[PDB]
């Protein structure tokens, strides 16, 4: 057991060096928010099937890393991820958690409102609660799920473990932007294999994911 | 924690005799500075209440003029000239001088 | 020299505070302040940061001048204790709250007591409100030295009635941040209100500026 | 002769006269377990009573620990409960509540634990937040994970500690929300329960000794 | 010159609710607005008024927590959000500036 | 500081144990107690090994607090000798029994005793048997007016009494429930008053 | 290796043998026990103890112990040998004091969920250096369980529970 | 002429050594703050009585000063203040600048608003506008204008100079408190010598504040 | 066996075991009276018989320019312990709780015209047990400063030693007053008094 | 369900107003809701809606800078808060969910 504790918050680890390093390069540069961010925890059920998260769109609300800095709003910032599911040893199933830079969602859904009185017009924003996927084949793109193994990922297979933490680096043409236009990757979480139990236990097993800005740039 | 009490629940009315509903506290109900404080509102069943006398004794755009009322100290009083039907109601106390604003307890105007 | 106009000798002498009558419920709970009598109030408010402990005095005898043994007990409550309310009340043996017993025929008693502020000094003026925002009003801080309670020993009724009156130096003064002083005379014990229709002037007046 | 003698005070010292000189008393004998201050008392875990019901003075064991069950939705809060051991609530029933009555002033930094008692195959996690004082319970648990919190685990540690920084003398408020859902197998059971401990640090202190 | 109000409501143990007090005429800035509560079958209560100017808002202990009174000065509004509801919280409440000039007519609250 | 809460400060300040009245046999035998008034004990019973002696002081008026020049005698038995039990018995002149003699108008007596246990301290706590209490006695005292015929002046007095040099040896917990005898720590069966106050709602700020 | 010291004094000086006793039973609405010492040994001088308190309990049941020694522990009316003895009203344990301070006793606490053995070395503790036996006892041992037992039906419904005493030097 | 800049505003300031420490004892100890917080501009007329702020709450709307540190409210600081009167060589008058330790305005105003239902309460925390004094010669409290000077003060002569700067330490009996509630001294300007203008020129002299402090700590 | 009210000793204290709070450094601490009587205090030499009612105008005199050259404008004695202007000033006050005071004092003078006035004023002081003078030409031959206020704006006279009849301070015309066209007409002049280091007192006793 | 909203209001250039618009009924966080205009003699013109779910707001371009949409979930509102009045902003405005449904009546304001 290992409390990893930095500025204020406090999370309990493994003594696991199971971290895969996005690309082989650490977050390198040229107070109040290094700090674990813990997002709303996912109920995985039976037959649910994926969810996503957008980055750095999900520090927006919460938190104040995308505070205007009413000086300029040049940012430059890298992550650590964190997902665990806390599952017992009668259930089964396996995720596959991997982040896909660039991603781009062409389904559309119908969104909150309308009357047929004005095209029905798309989120790209899910935030805080993420969204869940519509065809997981496909991942809402035609890229197939097959391949997702290309991108930087960890599997979280419960029989055996039950961790998976990335770090991803800045990757973008330009060295700063304007941040609310742009998302720079999405974290994926897919149920590759379904979960199972026999009947009478619990329904539904956990996720969480945690967050962590490997200092955030502004100058 | 201050505590008014009223002269208890009604005070069987007819067209035209003197009330004297009265009111009693626990300390006195004067500020620092010279003005007491202490308020007298009626309610109509079915509309909002509304302000009868103004400080201790005074009255506010209220016709009649049978409401009068009167005291010091620890004690308060309403005396009524005559009452007609209009002034049937609820009445109560309302004090300023400690923090807690405290509303009386609301006695009844009835007909025998 | 220059010694007769420090700090030290200028609140030195012994000045008495109170006089309490206990005629024939028994007893008296005289709270405590420097405040009082309004000599003094002017001469403290020369700084707006005291810190002293004080040392008391308590002569007793009847009103008419004359002595009679009576075992009388003047318990002394710290801040936060809570006060009698009877003559035979529950705080009248407790422990925490010291108290002397001394005759009436005896030398008058003597009691120092060490100044008992949760901060480091007394302050005269406070600016806020008791009480992160403000919560209820008021212009009064919090410090205070206790109450002193005054009472025949016994069972019965005294069959004398007793006066007294309170003596109390101040010692080992130390001042802070000087301020101006006070010319409007005082309209109560806690706040520096003022009459506000007329003013009276500082000074006496003449007929020409250009008189002797 | 000054004045000020022939006076009993209460809590003055002295070398009085001994009744029975040729005396000589019993030597003492090294038994274990001496006590020299009185703080070495407050720094031991004492069981706290959260669960203080209006329904559990028929029978009052079950006051002891409060329960956490598969019947609760995920991110709602659990308990909660002032930290200020000298009022009334929860903190009486800890040794540092019971002694803090004897003692006017106290001031330095607490620490609560918790110790998780439900069985080996049940899993999830617990947010202990707390706030500091003069600000204002949480709405939800996005906003109580900004402030200072730690998050319990049950599948790892059974027991986790939490540092209260400072008290004195609006105070903090602890809360424990659901992170996740309570995950048992099948056999396993139902419900657990979740017991409290309260202790003080090394520079607790304090002062102006009264009665209860 | 009178303080016109929402509509009644219909809720659930643990919500928050907030009703609205429209002024008209008069300037929303100059008078204190207090806030007073009546339960079923029993005496009128006080909750606690707003000073418009800075924002100086104090309640009856009672309610110290539960209650947040706002002012808005654009489309002169007064606020009084409740938080936490229990049983007990079923009332009509109304909208007054100082006591006598005007009230508003009542707001019922359900909880059950 | 730390010196405040130390156990020299938590015993010193002195109190009153008992009252004595003696209105118109002409004595009394006021034994030793500790155990007496209800404060002191629970704060005594927070350890089970102490070792102290005491100092004490007697003020005496008229029931009106009157003083009236008339004098007196508080004779102070040991453990193991015999209590006196008439105005007039045998004990009163016996020398091993110390006694002071001091006028009514004059300052209060002040009297220190050593603890005389035959162990090494004392016990308010005992398992076995000598009955399930232990043998602890500090001796009584004994108060009565001097003379022959009876003196025509009733008197009151009180005892206060300090504790000094205390050491205590193993620590335990407090009392919650109410007391119902001197010597036994006896409680009531049916009705248990638990510690704290109560809320409604566990939720509840 | 949780060994835990009395006053942190080891017992010093200036039979040897394991008295295993009588094992009881944890019911689903038992109370606690408690055994005073001298006299448990009595029916199977300077003395020292050590007690040895263990349940071997499954991975499926709950629960939680505290095991606590307390000397010239006096009871409110009511020398048990060998069974013990049940208590009457747990709260109180029977002399008022509350169970919530017994912790500033030495103390050991038995979670099922992670440890099953709690060991405590006690020294004698006694105003003379030597006393009879028969009719003083020195300390308590007690047993309570804070948080009750609870299982799902068809497991065994009674976990037991065992001490072990071995004398240090008598 | 001298652009004393700190941080992110820029003044202009005489090269006049006239600056005047309370007490003797400079501000010491034990990042977007130090700047020059600027106050709005009073306006001297011919017959105005004189103004006055309270501090730090002069700084807690405007700015963040008092900005809740969600760790604890524990603050010490010390200010720089700074008081000038644009005026012509035409004009004459004479200000008193100074700043009175723990002021306490006995005098009672009716405020916003009460119909006698309750008694009328007083405000004494002007804030940013400030607010006019109602009886001069007594300075709204019983002292005497004639002794103001016993405290550290500056005069604004306008046949000379039109600056006038105090550096005033933290004075308090705690190291730290809870800053709404408390207030700590009160800055006062007080037109001592009227106003006079010949008729045709300006009516109104203006007044400018300008507040800097000095390392508020947060620890 | 006397309670004397002036004596000092060891009394027994009330709470033996109560330590009291530390102290802590806060600015400012005053060790001597004499460190608040050497300030200048506004003095109050316009105290006419008009001014209870509007008392503001009561801190200063005025100059104009209808007044001719050579005539006396205003004049006062030199006793921080009697009635008059010295009522005003922290001086004046901290005498009246003391007997006997002696040393030596100064009165500054601080002009407050425009910046386009010009002219002189001479400021003359008479030693005790003197006379008044009758016109300049006897007042300049005392000892006397001659304050321009086209150059500096603040001057300041000493008075050599007051004791326990005192001196007498008076203001000159010296030249009229001279303005351009545009400024102001009247100008009042703001005097100041504070005593130098050789002040002491040596008595107690109250108001 | 209507959409129920403010009174008239009269004005001078330069200001800032806000128009309410009641919701009733149906949820407020489900339909867009739509702001038009109508300069007197002028065909209908559009502002901009609001997306109350994340607050998407988007407007014409010709009003970028000038409007502001909220949306208050706890009351059901929806102000348009307009900013830096001309000569030009006299008419009547109307808040509707999508465009069928229901409108809602006209507000006029006027800036002489």
């Amino acid at each position: 057991v290992a409390q990893l504790t930095i500025g204020n918050s406090t999370i309990t680890t493994q003594e696991a060096a199971n971290i895969v390093i996005a690309y082989g390069e650490w977050p390198e540069y040229c107070v109040s928010v290094n700090r674990f961010f813990t997002l709303d925890t996912k109920s995985w059920a039976k037959d649910s099937k994926g969810w996503y998260w957008k980055f750095p769109d999900v520090l927006t609300e919460v938190g104040v890393f995308g505070q205007n800095a009413q000086f300029h709003y040049l940012y430059r910032s890298g992550f650590c991820v964190h997902v665990q599911c806390n599952a017992s040893k009668f259930h089964q199933g396996a995720l596959l958690v991997a982040v896909l830079p660039e991603y781009v969602l062409g389904t559309i859904a119908g969104g909150t409102g309308n009357e047929n009185s004005h095209p029905p017009y798309a989120t790209t924003q899910p935030g805080q609660v993420g969204a869940v996927l519509t065809h997981p084949y496909v991942l809402d793109a035609g890229i197939p799920l097959s391949q997702l193994t290309v991108c930087p990922h960890q599997w979280i297979n419960l029989r055996t473990n039950n961790c998976a933490t990335i770090i991803v680096p800045y990757m973008n043409t330009v060295p700063f932007d304007s941040a609310l236009n742009h998302c720079n990757f999405g974290l994926l979480v897919i149920p590759v294999v379904p979960l199972d139990f026999n009947a009478g236990a619990t329904s539904e097993i956990p996720i969480t994911v945690t967050i962590a800005p490997m200092c955030a740039e502004f100058a | 924690a201050v505590v008014m009490t009223q002269t208890p629940l009604s005070l069987p009315v007819t067209l035209g005799q003197p009330a004297s509903i009265s009111c009693k506290s626990s300390q006195s109900l004067l500020y620092s500075d010279g003005k007491t404080y202490v308020n007298w509102f009626q309610q109509r069943p079915g509309q909002s209440p509304k302000r009868l006398i103004y400080l201790v004794s005074r009255l506010d755009s209220g016709v009649p003029d049978r409401f009068s009322g009167s005291g010091s100290g620890t004690d308060f009083t309403l005396k009524i000239s005559r009452v007609e039907a209009e002034d049937l109601g609820v009445y109560y106390c309302w004090q300023g001088t400690h923090l807690p604003y405290t509303f009386g307890q609301g006695t009844k105007l009835e007909i025998k | 020299s220059t010694q007769e106009t420090a700090i030290g000798n200028f609140f030195s002498r012994a000045g008495l505070v109170s006089i309490i009558t206990m005629p024939t419920d028994g007893y008296v709970n005289w709270d405590i302040d420097l405040m009082g009598y309004a000599q003094l109030r002017r001469k403290c408010e020369l700084f707006t940061y005291m810190r002293f402990d004080a040392e008391f005095t308590f002569v007793v005898a009847k009103p008419n001048g004359v002595l009679v043994p009576q075992l009388l007990q003047y318990m002394y409550v710290p801040p936060g204790a809570p006060k009698p309310t009877s003559r035979d009340s529950f705080a009248w043996q407790t422990a925490t709250n010291p108290s002397v017993f001394v005759k009436m025929t005896d030398p008058p008693a003597q009691v120092s007591v060490p100044f008992m502020s949760p901060a480091s000094a007394y302050q005269w003026f406070y600016d806020g409100y008791p009480t992160a925002n403000d919560l209820d009003y008021g212009q009064c801080p919090n410090n205070m030295m206790g109450t002193f309670s005054i009472r025949t020993v016994g069972t019965e009724k005294s069959p004398h009635s007793i006066t007294l009156r309170v003596y109390m130096r101040i010692k080992h003064v130390r001042a802070w941040i000087p301020r101006p002083l006070r010319n409007q005379p005082y309209l109560f014990k806690t706040n520096p209100n003022y009459k506000g229709n007329d003013i009276k002037c500082t000074s006496t007046s003449r007929d020409k500026i250009t008189t002797l | 002769l000054k004045p000020g003698t022939n006076q009993f005070l209460t809590t003055d010292d002295g070398v009085s006269a001994p009744i029975l000189p040729g005396f000589h008393p019993t030597p003492p004998i090294h038994i274990p377990g001496e006590v020299h201050n009185l703080l070495e008392i407050c720094r031991v875990e004492t069981i706290l009573e959260v669960n203080n019901l209006k329904t559990n003075e028929t029978t009052p064991m079950q006051r002891l620990c409060f329960p956490v069950s598969v019947q609760s939705k995920t991110g709602e809060l659990c308990a909660a409960f002032r930290a200020d051991p000298g009022r009334d609530g929860p903190w009486q029933s800890t040794i540092l509540g019971q002694l803090c009555r004897y003692y006017t002033q106290w001031s330095g930094s607490l620490e609560v634990t918790f110790m998780f008692a439900g069985s080996f195959m049940a899993t999830g996690k617990m947010l202990i937040a707390y706030t500091p004082p003069g600000g204002n319970v949480p709405a939800d648990r996005i906003t109580a994970m900004l402030g200072t919190h730690v998050i319990w685990d049950f599948g790892l540690q059974s027991s986790v500690t939490l540092v209260v920084p400072w008290i004195s003398n609006t105070t903090g408020i602890i809360t424990i929300w659901y992170q996740t859902n309570y995950v048992v197998p099948i056999g396993a059971p139902t419900t657990a329960y979740i017991v409290a401990l309260a202790a003080a640090q090394d520079n607790f202190t304090m002062k102006l000794c009264k009665d209860t | 010159v009178q303080l016109v109000q929402s509509g009644a409501e219909v809720k659930k143990p643990g919500a928050s609710v907030k009703v609205s007090c429209k002024a008209s005429g008069f300037n929303i800035k100059d008078f204190y607005i207090h806030w007073v509560r009546q339960r079923p079958g029993q005496g009128l209560e006080w909750i606690g008024w707003i000073d418009p100017k800075v924002g100086n808002t104090m309640f009856d202990p009672k309610f110290q927590g539960k209650a947040r009174i706002t002012v808005d000065a654009s489309i002169s509004t007064a606020y009084l959000e409740l938080s936490r509801l229990r049983s007990d919280d079923t009332a009509v409440y109304y909208c007054s500036r100082g006591a006598a000039a005007y009230w508003g007519q009542g707001t019922l609250v359900t909880v059950s």
